[PDB]
């Protein structure tokens, strides 16, 4: 997260860290045994870390649970990045105020909606600086038109842009798979962009409201 | 020669550590890969990197 602020310990209870010997992606807890993240974050040997604030020191509120199954959307396209969503089943159920699940959306959010984006990704647009603690950012959802203007022929109906055209505030490496929460509902998943916090290049997110039925049924039959 | 190409992080926002052959240093080094659209000078281990590109 570039241009954000320190969230404060366990103030984003649904935020998870995907660990493979080190933090490589974020994710959101949607129920005691399931996590949603990005499809490009698929990796073998994933350990999910819940209740984290400082990802470098054991603070006592953590729960490290291995993934038993990782389900990448059947239509995920690694070239176009369309359908960049994945479900991770925990090997055991997490014990749910410092660890809680986030609600799925009943409807899609409109342009202008203010959302909270969180993650342990790079905090520098030009440079490298990974934080110990969780960072937060409030950014508005942008209209489909402007999103398509920023990324010609790359935006599908399953993607939305959020951020500031001026730049300076955005998600970055290390944030992929993390949550974009608006009005208490999970609306997006950090996915891709052109650099971080660049002017006229807002971040691109997976539009969760289009996958709700797939998520509910997939979770139930696995 | 793809072994001579600089490392490519790509457009995705992950922080995945991979290896690339650094022809200047004559060795495989680590870099941050974003998770998608990998070019060929991108390996999961130093051994794979040295086998494919070593000595380029
Ligand atoms: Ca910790």
């Amino acid at each position: 997260i570039v241009g954000g602020y320190t969230c404060g310990a366990n103030t984003v209870p649904y935020q998870v860290s995907l660990n493979s010997g080190y933090h490589f992606c974020g994710g959101s807890l949607i129920n005691s045994q399931w996590v949603v993240s990005a499809a490009h974050c698929y990796k073998s040997g994933i350990q999910v870390r819940l209740g984290e604030d400082n990802i470098n020191v054991v603070e006592g509120n953590e729960q490290f649970i291995s993934a038993s199954k990782s389900i990448v959307h059947p239509s995920y396209n690694s070239n176009t990045l369309n359908n960049d969503i994945m479900l991770i089943k925990l090997k055991s159920a997490a014990s749910l105020s410092r660890v809680a699940s986030i609600s799925l959306p009943t409807s899609c959010a409109s342009a202008g909606t203010q959302c909270l984006i969180s993650g342990w990704g790079n905090t520098k647009s030009s440079g490298t600086s990974y934080p110990d603690v969780l960072k937060c950012l409030k950014a508005p959802i942008l209209s489909d038109s402007s999103c398509k203007s920023a990324y010609p022929g790359q935006i599908t109906s399953n993607m939305f842009c959020a951020g500031y055209l001026e730049g300076g505030k955005d998600s970055c490496q290390g944030d992929s798979g993390g949550p974009v929460v608006c009005s208490g509902k999970l609306q997006g998943i950090v996915s891709w962009g052109s650099g971080c916090a660049q002017k006229n290049k807002p971040g691109v997110y997976t539009k969760v409201c289009n996958y709700v039925s797939w998520i509910k049924q997939t979770i139930a039959s696995n | 020669d793809f072994c001579l190409e600089p490392p490519y992080t790509g457009p995705c926002m992950a922080r995945i550590i991979r290896y690339f052959y650094n022809a200047k240093a004559g060795l495989c080094q680590t870099f941050v890969y974003g998770g998608c659209r990998a070019k060929r000078n991108n390996f999961k281990s130093a051994e794979d990197c040295l086998r494919t590109c070593g000595g380029a």
